[PDB]
């Protein structure tokens, strides 16, 4: 059943990257924006920041030196700012990009590499493992999680007083079908007769509130008698 | 702290404020402008998404039973209070006291003064009525189903079983709290009021807040203050530049000062951008003690307040978010 | 140019004066992203709706003090993640 659910699993993966045309777009993105700044740099050679003309050898070729000196100038003074533009949000860009990258790394080495508890770290559900994949300047990972899904309500107890002794669950819960009393693990219904094994006990039945009135199977007595 | 104002320059009404001639001077600059829109925008949608990140962790909206047998534990002063015409609930209400917010930026001072040289402010995406319904939604998931909702299908358990379940998992055998449920509900409720009555009293105690709020009106406040400064020409008002020269000799005033001012946009954009940075930096860390303290029990150490932690609450403010944790 | 300001489906929100889409009593999930919780989207003879956004489906979980639900089956999801 597990293998058949997660060989579906990832087939409609393999079809909701194939069909679905946005999905990649915190890749793209970054993509677009490094274009878009070179682009504008770019244009921004056209500019006349008050001079006669934009283009350098324009004024090389028409002016002699005492005023080529003052156009020039006012030229360098713009380009020049055009570049500290361009630097300035280069850098807070790579800033950003080193916090995912930082980001990645957390999740290679945790996801990956080992098994995580931290809840909805390694995405939805109870994390099982994760697999990465390369991408164009990023990574994809994989996580394949446990989801419980289907559900029924029972009727339970905090404990069990047999003989004036409050007994506990050792790992569990007690339920109810209606009738009978069991002991089932906290996230997949398997009831199982309610033994010595599995119950401690902890003092007398009459400090815990809600303590309901049953019997303890011993696996000793029917062995002797 | 979540995030930050929102807010919007127009270039033409804070450069070249209400003239022809000065547009047509502010061209011969490229496209500087279209950059600092970009940029200021970029700014504005981030502040929405890391809002949407932090609170929309769940997609369905839990409502609490009118009934209120938690087996002795009392949440009153966490859950939402019905004769408010907000529905919020009482901390919620001193921490929105608490806070004496600026720039309010709904439809219609000082405000206006900035307002009147194109300096405008957005209003957020989701209302101050909605991060309080998310929030509500957070604490009926974690008090009526306990760490299942983050994980699956919403799952009822019993309070006093859920707290003995958060017992056993921090290494102390349940049978401690069944035999001692009325000394910690006890010291659960007086905790949360002396936290009430803490809260009420200490003035500076929301101060990483305040500060957010404080330095973006400073920044504000300074760039209005750029628009009376002569920059070498001969006055700051440009009419009277206009008013009195003539154009082949008011050219080079009027060159002067948008080299001023738009040396002054860039140098708010700049620090603007940083800010953003640092803010969208503790939205992140916001997120991951929502998903990791609150929708389920932590075990990293002082990640989730000091002690062994055993549960969360999630309470909203003005530009933030304020944890209780239980330990 | 004002071939739109003629109108007659005006909306006052608190984000502004909204011409050219007409206001609905539904609510849905956000489309386009305008401001005070009013996203607009084009829908139906197709047109362009404002509404006030839905935060999710209501649900109430059947709290009692002596009541669990307990899971019988499970499922295994493959989910991705980008960076
Ligand atoms: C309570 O659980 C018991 C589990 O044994 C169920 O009882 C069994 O019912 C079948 C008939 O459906 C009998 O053949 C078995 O002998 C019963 N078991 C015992 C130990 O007597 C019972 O159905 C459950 N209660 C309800 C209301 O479903
Ligand atoms: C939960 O705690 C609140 C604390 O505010 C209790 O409300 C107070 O109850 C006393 C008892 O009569 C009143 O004198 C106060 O005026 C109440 N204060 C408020 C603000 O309502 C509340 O009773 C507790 N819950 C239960 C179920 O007892
Ligand atoms: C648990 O769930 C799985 C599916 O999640 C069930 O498997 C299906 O069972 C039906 C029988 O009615 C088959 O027709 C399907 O082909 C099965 N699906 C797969 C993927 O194998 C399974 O029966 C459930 N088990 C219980 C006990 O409820
Ligand atoms: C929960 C329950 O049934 N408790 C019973 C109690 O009522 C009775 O008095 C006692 C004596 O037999 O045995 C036990
Ligand atoms: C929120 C707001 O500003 N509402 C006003 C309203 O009070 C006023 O009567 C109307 C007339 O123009 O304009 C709008
Ligand atoms: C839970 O199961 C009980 C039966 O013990 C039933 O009466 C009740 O209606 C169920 N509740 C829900 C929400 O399914
Ligand atoms: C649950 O509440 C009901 C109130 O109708 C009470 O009779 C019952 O004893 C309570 N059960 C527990 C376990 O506290």
């Amino acid at each position: 059943l597990i293998a058949n659910q997660f060989n579906s699993a990832i087939g409609k993966i393999q079809d909701s990257l194939s069909s679905t045309p946005s999905a990649l777009g915190k890749l793209q993105d970054v993509v677009n924006q490094n274009a878009q700044a070179l682009n504008t740099l770019v244009k921004q050679l056209s500019s006349n920041f008050g001079a006669i003309s934009s283009v350098l050898n324009d004024i090389l070729s028409r002016l002699d030196p005492p005023e080529a000196e003052v156009q020039i100038d006012r030229l360098i003074t713009g380009r020049l700012q055009s570049l500290q533009t361009y630097v300035t949000q280069q850098l807070i860009r790579a800033a950003e990009i080193r916090a995912s990258a930082n980001l990645a790394a957390t999740k290679m080495s945790e996801c990956v590499l080992g098994q995580s508890k931290r809840v909805d770290f390694c995405g939805k559900g109870y994390h099982l493992m994760s697999f990465p994949q390369s991408a164009p300047h990023g990574v994809v990972f994989l996580h394949v999680t446990y989801v419980p899904a289907q559900e029924k309500n029972f009727t339970t107890a905090p404990a069990i007083c047999h003989d004036g002794k409050a007994h506990f669950p050792r790992e569990g819960v007690f339920v109810s079908n209606g009738t009978h009393w069991f002991v089932t693990q906290r996230n997949f219904y398997e009831p199982q007769i309610i033994t010595t094994d599995n119950t401690f006990v902890s003092g007398n039945c009459d400090v815990v509130i809600g303590i309901v009135n049953n019997t303890v199977y011993d696996p000793l007595q029917p062995e002797l008698d | 702290p979540v995030s930050m104002t929102k807010t919007s320059v127009d270039c033409t009404m804070y450069i070249c404020g209400d003239s022809t001639e000065c547009s047509n001077l502010l061209l011969q600059y490229g496209s500087f402008c279209t950059q600092l829109n970009r940029a200021l925008t970029g700014i504005a949608v981030e502040q929405d998404k890391n809002t949407q990140e932090v609170f929309a962790q769940v997609k369905q909206i839990y409502k609490t039973p009118p009934i209120k047998d938690f087996g002795g534990f009392n949440f009153s002063q966490i859950l939402p209070d019905p004769s408010k015409p907000s529905k919020r609930s009482p901390i919620e209400d001193l921490l929105f006291n608490k806070v004496t917010l600026a720039d309010a930026g709904f439809i219609k001072d000082l405000i206006c003064a900035q307002k009147f040289n194109g300096l405008t402010v957005l209003p957020p995406l989701l209302t101050d009525e909605m991060i309080a319904q998310y929030t509500s939604a957070l604490l009926a998931g974690t008090i009526t189903s306990g760490w299942t909702f983050g994980a699956g299908p919403a799952l009822q358990i019993p309070f006093p079983m859920q707290m003995a379940y958060r017992f056993n998992g921090i290494g102390v055998t349940q049978n401690v709290l069944y035999e001692n449920q009325k000394l910690i509900a006890n010291q659960f409720n007086s905790a949360i009021g002396k936290i009430q009555d803490s809260l009420s009293s200490t003035p500076s105690a929301l101060g990483k807040l305040q500060d957010v709020v404080n330095q973006n009106a400073q920044a504000l406040n300074t760039l209005v203050k750029q628009l009376s400064s002569n920059f070498g020409a001969i006055s700051s008002v440009l009419n009277d530049i206009l008013s009195r020269l003539d154009p082949p000799e008011a050219e080079v005033q009027i060159d002067r000062l948008i080299t001023g001012r738009l040396q002054s946009l860039q140098t708010y954009v700049t620090q603007q951008l940083i800010r953003a940075a640092e803010i969208r930096a503790s939205a992140n860390l916001a997120a991951t003690k929502m998903s990791e303290c609150v929708l389920g029990q932590s075990k990293r150490v002082d990640f989730c307040g000091k002690g062994y932690h055993l549960m969360s609450f999630p309470q909203s403010a003005p530009h933030g978010v304020v944890f209780l944790h239980v330990t | 140019w004002r071939v739109y300001s003629t109108g007659s489906n005006v909306f006052q929100t608190r984000a502004g004066c909204l011409i050219g889409a007409e206001h609905v009593n539904n609510s849905y999930e956000c489309d386009i992203p305008i401001g005070a919780g009013i996203c607009a989207s084009y829908q139906t003879s197709q047109s362009i709706i404002a509404y006030t956004m839905s935060l999710g489906a209501e649900n109430s979980v059947a709290y009692s003090n002596n009541s669990i639900a307990i899971p019988t089956n499970f499922t295994i999801s493959v989910t991705t993640e980008i960076l």
